[PDB]
DNA sequence: TTTTTTTTTTTTTTTTTTTTTT
DNA sequence: AAAAAAAAAAAAAAAAAAAAAA
């Protein structure tokens, strides 16, 4: 893509990249950092001015040795060269660094030779974690070559700085929010508690973006961010924490400003959202026209097919038996296994490599099923399903998805009453069945601890008494 | 529906019994971390003591209490406190003090007067009940759950963790409760201890049979041997002092023989009848005991099932179940569509993980009421991967269980990895450390959620 | 001082009864890894079943077995094949075979004929033992350690671990054996076991007794009654039909009376006497056991003072203490293990938390491991860290490391550890002794399969 | 130090930093890497051309957070700068960094100011070990800020390609070899499977230095590398692993090599080894003359006081109490706690602040203590001593070690048959069973396997004694019981 | 001052498996 | 094959005792 114009700031969205996910998995152990490193170079030969990194770089709080390792391979191989950056940073960068004593943009560092400046915010996984509250985007910040911005320092009361850019005639204003818990964001944005402090100087035409790592919208009742607790004088909002990737614009009517959800560059759970085709966003502000926007499908992401069945809407399935509804799973599995190896094989020879058939990589299927009863039958046993982990351990060889390639879910007379039932039956040569079954119900129900001795006791002396009256029963 | 605000231990165990260390229950999670020794599982116990009104095992010595021999005192007193909502909204406290003077020679230990009162909205401080007796029937009705519940499956102690991997008899005692059938089973023991006296009595009545018997033949030969004599006098009058010396034997020695004997023999009679009947009526008043067993356990075993399948992490057992058929009690595992006993043919981690499944599928069933569930070290002899697993479906119950009324789950653990596949920080920003201090009693703290590792 | 050095199961409880997996188990440190329901514990089920002889607990169905109902075949037969070195440097083999026949729906289990072997320098195979009766007395004194060492110290099982917190009879059962005073109370149960037998005699004695007191009661008074008689006729004589039938009744009914009663009589008050000799002696030879068991048990409570003191990391207990003294009626012995908490005793069973009775468990162990077994340098911890916190768990790791430091200065020492968490393995410095880890797993037909895999392979 | 020589190669010689040691520790949770950074500055400002590191710079295989922050942090302020480098490369790098692409060194990279490169070879703390075999230092050079020298591929086979510098006249050969286990290492030495690959020309000018980072000696026979096994042609050894700083060049009269053992940063464990002053020393390498070192002392090590005493020594001192005995322990703990305070403080008012008065950092103080029991006494009963952790925490708020001041340690068929049970056979005292015969009775029951020994024994008693009295009619007139027992016993005499 | 009740602890019944005798 | 004791291990049950109700 040709230079960007003098006065147009390129700026590269990308978000929750996951790097660590699967780190030790035999097969997708470095899908993450593989993908990464292709968004990292998506940007060196796109001559994007910059790139802003809406948090979640890392899956883990800690992340391991490779993870780093791999992640400051891209970041030396794609944001270091000769050519030098036309951004001006207007502002003091130490209002907006002021964690230490790095407290500018690393590519104003006399030390080191910087052309894409990396941007980038703190994830719900990748989040202060300590005895000194160290983020893992700090020890890259150390390093030199991204610039972490927008920490959290007092979770209650929050002020966004932002930081302020200008090529030629252009401005840009990028302000940015850390992932905090929704509960207390909310509790916070709730009374007064953000802050944003818009430049006052030549007001009128900064394009202000701001990036956000919460929930857009929640299952709770009070566990996601509003979209309306923002400041009307926001003109974009780069909305990460979401992985389902959206390649238009939401524009946000009754606030001016449009919402970007760029999704995620991996898949760490198998649902619907993420089988969404995935994008890496490029923004070009320039001033007096629209900021035109154009998504880059990313082509490292392992092919992810998903369908998801109910057994009890499918006829000749009866829960009875196992052999004949394993049977059906293979074959619906199967399909869908060729399904996704179809789609990898044209899309490997639809990119000039269509003269030859290579080793297709696995794809990940997930086939999940609802094993619950039908409501006509009332019966307590449900469709008999095998074991998930042996079941798809028969497909290993032919899918990414070792060992879950199939997941199970369902879709949403005390006593004496059979006691009584069952005096008929007890038949006695000398205790009354009506006096015991009531000699004993008393003992239960009244708590009357001495009942059932003294009857039993009492019926005896009394058959005692008129056997004792009867001579002839003496001489038998 | 019903949940625990807040506990005050003082002088029980580890605690210092001129304290009052105090810990404030959450939603819908708890978190307790300590080290060995420092009361984490001292927190249950009282829990589970003001709750139901029991102590832990292994406490014959008033072992319970904070140790006198230790401190040095005399007279110790504890007094464990507990706050909590009623089931249908009301909000209750219950007290209860123990005693453990201590004599020169000997240590008694005596339970005081406790105290339940609802308190209303306006601070109504109205009594329900002093006595402990009382005590221990109020607050589990109150609370919703039987009290077989809240000492098995919500408070179960540590180290009776493992209770539905035991021998068939303790399975049967331990579901008669839950179930609420225990009126007649202590009716059948009551049944039995009307046989036993019985028994002995049939033996001290069979030895009498044999002295009776003997008197019985000393008596007829002498009446015919005085008519031999008396027809032989009416011969010769025709044609004495032997007679007079068998009738005097007789009147004094062989009287009232006929029916004296009568009735022993009847008593004898009544006796055999009194125990085919105790017997037959045990035999059928017990198979319907069993069959209401085996019919109110069909709803815990079609959510045993389900918990099984999304949390083993294995690909030996299918799934897993609870049936009975002395008293065939057992829960059995299935490896492909065979079934085999559990138990002696497991291994450590697969019991670990069979007993928490259980206790769980048995907290959403019974106490559905009440939605606590305290789970103290659930982590044991469990491999990564069940970690991972085990975590995973607690969230999801979590989850599940959170558009009801309530979900409360009480963790206790060490084991730093089981936090992060849970996300303890998305469900709390706080935590308990419990740490003994330079006296070596137990305090409780009060951590912000950052700043466990 | 002896050493194993392979083992091969087939056949036992989840490995296959058609193939067989072998283990060799290195110096001074061996590591097994694995997940859940892999057969990490059947191993040392099978090394205790080889030295020994005795099979799991709570395996009275032949569970012990891979269960023909998810085979299929009728006859299964295991064996376990252990290669272990003598005491005085010999190297021997044992095996060991078992059958289990399911012919009906009932399953027959059996121990057939095994063979312990003694190769010499140039490939001697002499088979010196083939009946299991023999070979349960020849492993363990060819290893060099009596068999209730490897019972309960060295092959201990994963659930009976915590053994030395558990009843005093229970207690004391297991220090009879080890202590080898287990033929006194072998004695002693025999001498319990005849009295109650006499003591019946006694009870049916004493009905005969009542029986012979009334015969006694009686004959006598018809002999008065006979002279009276006679006396009066003798008068009339001087101035007989009721002596005739009176003396027809002394010569039929109450004939040989008068020494019989007498001789029962004797007999209950032998009886009485037999009573009071057996228990005047049995409760001699018990105070004489005891005092044994108190007096064994002294350089057992020296190691415990010194790796309780090294290894707790805690401010409450300062030493844990063995105690072995008489009694209360219905408690038996007092046997259990005391705390002393600032030097004040307390009993640890029932006051104690469940870390602390698995560190003092292990702790025993590994004491009892340096007296009684020092002729055979082996020790199988079984999933060590359990309910241990980190500083307990960093502390028996260094202690560890101490105990194969010192104990190898001497002969050989092995010490296997299963377990599956990083940090005892980090805390232990598991690399610095070898360099690999068997690893058992399951395989495509769950069948178990141990692994051979390289030390820096563990994440 | 000012300006070197335009000929001279300046070195700074480090190791067994440690970055990370006791990191969670609230009083010494800082020594680590706050005493790396005075390294670092002692290096910035002392004008030194390189600093070596010879083996663990990172505590743990898996640094932290902080560590990792820390020591990026020292590195990123104290290396670069405007000042060029004036060594100069002659060896291909990519044969000495042969793990990436990253195969240069890091003052040479066009997109980097390294004013004074860090090498450093790996240790056996912060090894190599996981999926892909990263160690600590392979992350460091991925950032450009040390290049990572000197790593093994496998054990088997080594082969050590050296680093060739030059300054002015004078030449340079840094050798490298990692920390691998001593006893497999030992294997590949002794059958020649490690080679140096010496430069080609110009043999007889270069300075030939290697870092090693294994055990000097072996207290067992089987525990460390020798110097032996190490070629001629070297002319200095930088030996890691060993924490105890020897401030001196040990020669090698053989081999004709120098040893150096330049000991660690921070004390890992509070012994005598690590109770030695420690330095970082500085090399002076140029042609025409030897070598002249110069240790430094470091200024930021707690002041570490290390005693050893025997229990049984100090008379008075019975071992069945155990409060004479801590009342000494807590003196002698207390005395040499006012050492440590008196050493801290006269250090600290001897660089520039005597008159100016501060809280001093608490000592370590270490305290070893052998509990023996004396020889002359052979009960099993010892010196009786409390808890060690709560003996320690008496001294909070005195000592940096709150929990480990004081440690304790020791400086080192059937009871006969009836042996013990022959006394209580001889006061049995029975009045009908004989003694001889039911100790001989239960003797035979034991002792030879004879199952229903016992049982007859007292049998043929209710039999051969029944009759035997039966045979006294005497016996049968008694009702009185004292009597019978009296004629029993006559019978018996 | 005396009686029920629950908990531990120890002691027993059953049932296989060897071992004997063949 | 066929049987008839011994040994031993689980599962259930019976004393002892201290607390609680009377
Ligand atoms: N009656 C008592 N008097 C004094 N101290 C006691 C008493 N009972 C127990 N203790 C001590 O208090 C502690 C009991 O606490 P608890 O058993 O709850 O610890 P825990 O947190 O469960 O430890 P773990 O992690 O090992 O489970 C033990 O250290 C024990 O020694
Ligand atoms: N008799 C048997 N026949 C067939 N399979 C069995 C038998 N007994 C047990 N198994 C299976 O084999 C497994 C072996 O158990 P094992 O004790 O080896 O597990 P483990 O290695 O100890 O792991 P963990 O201790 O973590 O559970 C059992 O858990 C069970 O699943
Ligand atoms: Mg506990
Ligand atoms: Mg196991
Ligand atoms: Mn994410
Ligand atoms: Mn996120
Ligand atoms: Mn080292
Ligand atoms: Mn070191």
């Amino acid at each position: 893509m040709d230079y960007p114009d003098p006065d147009t700031i390129r700026i590269l969205i990308t978000t929750d990249n996951h790097v660590g996910y699967n780190e030790n998995d035999p097969i997708t152990g470095d899908d993450s950092w593989k993908t990464f490193h292709e968004v990292m170079m998506l940007a060196k030969n796109n001559n994007v001015d910059m790139v802003v990194q809406s948090g979640d770089l890392f899956h883990v709080n800690k992340p391991s040795k490779k993870s780093l390792y791999q992640v400051l391979k891209t970041l030396r191989l794609c944001c270091m060269g000769d050519k030098p950056c036309e951004l001006e940073l207007l502002s003091d960068p130490s209002q907006v660094f002021h964690y230490d004593e790095f407290t500018n943009v690393n590519y104003e560092d006399p030390n080191f030779n910087i052309s894409i400046p990396v941007f980038g915010i703190s994830g719900n996984h990748d989040d202060a974690s300590g005895d000194s509250l160290l983020c893992p985007m700090d020890i890259l910040h150390a390093t030199g070559l991204i610039n972490h911005f927008g920490k959290v320092i007092e979770s209650d009361k929050i002020k966004v700085v932002p930081l302020l850019f200008q090529k030629g005639s252009t401005k840009l204003a990028l302000y940015g929010l850390a992932a905090v818990r929704d509960e207390r964001l909310f509790r916070t944005f709730k009374d007064g508690g953000v802050t944003f402090e818009v430049p006052t100087m030549r007001e009128g035409e900064w394009f202000n973006l701001m990036c956000v790592h919460q929930n857009h919208t929640g299952h709770t009742n009070t566990a996601f961010l509003p979209e309306q607790f923002l400041p009307d004088f926001l003109d974009m909002v780069i909305w990460g924490h979401e992985h389902e990737c959206i390649p238009n614009l939401v524009h946000n009517p009754i606030k001016n400003f449009d919402v970007l959800q760029p999704g995620s560059s991996v898949a760490t759970s198998l649902c619907e959202a993420e089988a969404q085709p995935k994008y890496v966003f490029i923004l070009d502000i320039k001033y007096g026209e629209a900021p035109k926007m154009t998504p880059i499908p990313l082509e490292t992401i392992r092919t992810f097919k998903m369908k998801s069945i109910s057994l009890q809407d499918v006829p000749h399935l009866r829960p009875h038996d196992k052999d004949a509804t394993s049977k059906y799973l293979i074959e619906q599995v199967e399909e869908m296994i060729r399904d996704a190896n179809e789609e990898t094989k044209q899309k490997l020879a639809d990119d000039g490599e269509g003269d030859m058939v290579a080793e297709l990589p696995k794809p990940l299927i997930r086939l999940r099923v609802d094993y619950s009863a039908p409501s006509n039958t009332q019966s307590p046993i449900d469709y008999q399903v095998e074991n998930p982990r042996r079941f798809s351990n028969r497909f290993v060889g032919r899918v990414a998805n070792g060992n879950n390639v199939v997941q199970f879910y369902k879709k949403r007379l005390e006593v004496q009453t059979l006691v009584n039932d069952l005096l008929n039956k007890m038949q006695l040569s000398l205790l009354p069945e009506v006096g015991l079954n009531e000699a004993v119900k008393k003992f239960v129900d009244k708590d009357e601890k001495t009942a059932l001795k003294e009857f039993i006791s009492h019926e005896i002396s009394n058959e005692v008494g008129i056997l004792s009256t009867n001579e002839e029963f003496l001489r038998t | 529906m019903s949940a625990i605000y807040k506990l005050s231990i003082q002088g029980i165990r580890s605690f210092d019994s001129n304290d009052r260390e105090t810990i404030e229950f959450g939603k819908p999670l708890t978190l307790i971390v300590g080290m060995n020794g420092s009361g984490k599982t001292t927190i249950i116990e009282c829990l589970k003591y003001a709750t139901t009104g029991d102590l832990p095992p292994n406490s014959k010595g008033g072992v319970f209490i904070h140790d006198p021999k230790i401190t040095g005192e005399k007279d110790i007193r504890a007094q464990v406190k507990l706050a909590f909502t009623s089931a249908n909204g009301l909000n209750m406290i219950v007290t209860r003090n123990i005693q453990l003077l201590m004599k020169k020679t000997t240590t008694t230990f005596k339970t005081l007067e406790g105290q339940l009162v609802a308190i209303n909205n306006s601070g109504d401080r109205s009594t329900l009940s002093t006595r402990s007796l009382e005590l221990d029937a109020q607050v589990p009705l109150y609370l919703g759950v039987p009290k077989a519940i809240l000492e098995y499956v919500i408070f179960c102690h540590q180290e009776d963790s493992l209770w539905p991997l035991s021998e068939p008899s303790n399975l049967k005692k331990k579901f008669d409760e839950i179930f609420q059938a225990m009126k007649f089973t202590k009716a059948l023991d009551n049944l039995k201890s009307i046989k036993k006296d019985m028994s002995v009595d049939i033996k001290l009545l069979k030895q009498s049979v044999e002295h009776l018997k003997l008197d019985k033949d000393r008596s007829k030969a002498m009446k015919l041997n005085i008519h031999q004599l008396q027809t032989k006098i009416d011969q010769y009058n025709e044609e004495q002092n032997q007679i007079d010396s068998l009738t005097h034997q007789l009147r004094t020695d062989y009287k009232d023989i006929e029916k004296n004997y009568h009735k022993e023999w009847v008593e004898l009679q009544t006796r055999s009848f009194v125990t085919d009947d105790i017997d037959v009526y045990s035999k059928a008043l017990d198979s319907a005991i069993m069959k209401y067993h085996g019919l109110k356990m069909q709803d815990i075993n079609r959510i045993i099932d389900e918990l099984w399948k999304r949390t083993y992490s294995g690909t030996d057992i299918d799934t897993i179940k609870i049936r009975s058929d002395s008293y065939n009690y057992r829960v059995v595992m299935y490896k492909q569509d065979v079934e085999l006993d559990m138990r002696g043919r497991c291994s450590a981690g697969q019991k670990v993980l069979a007993s928490i499944i259980i206790r769980l599928a048995l907290s959403e069933t019974f106490g559905a009421n009440c939605g606590v569930i305290a789970l103290d070290q659930p982590t044991t002899n469990l491999d990564e991967e069940n970690i991972e697993s085990l975590a995973k479906s607690l969230h999801n119950i979590i989850n599940m269980r959170r558009h009801q009324k309530n979900f409360q789950l009480i963790v206790i653990t060490h084991d730093e990895k089981f936090l992060g596949h849970m996300n303890a920080a998305a469900f709390t920003d706080h935590f308990f450390k419990v740490k003994r201090d330079d006296r070596q009693k137990s305090q409780i703290e009060w951590v912000d959620i950052n700043r466990v590792t």
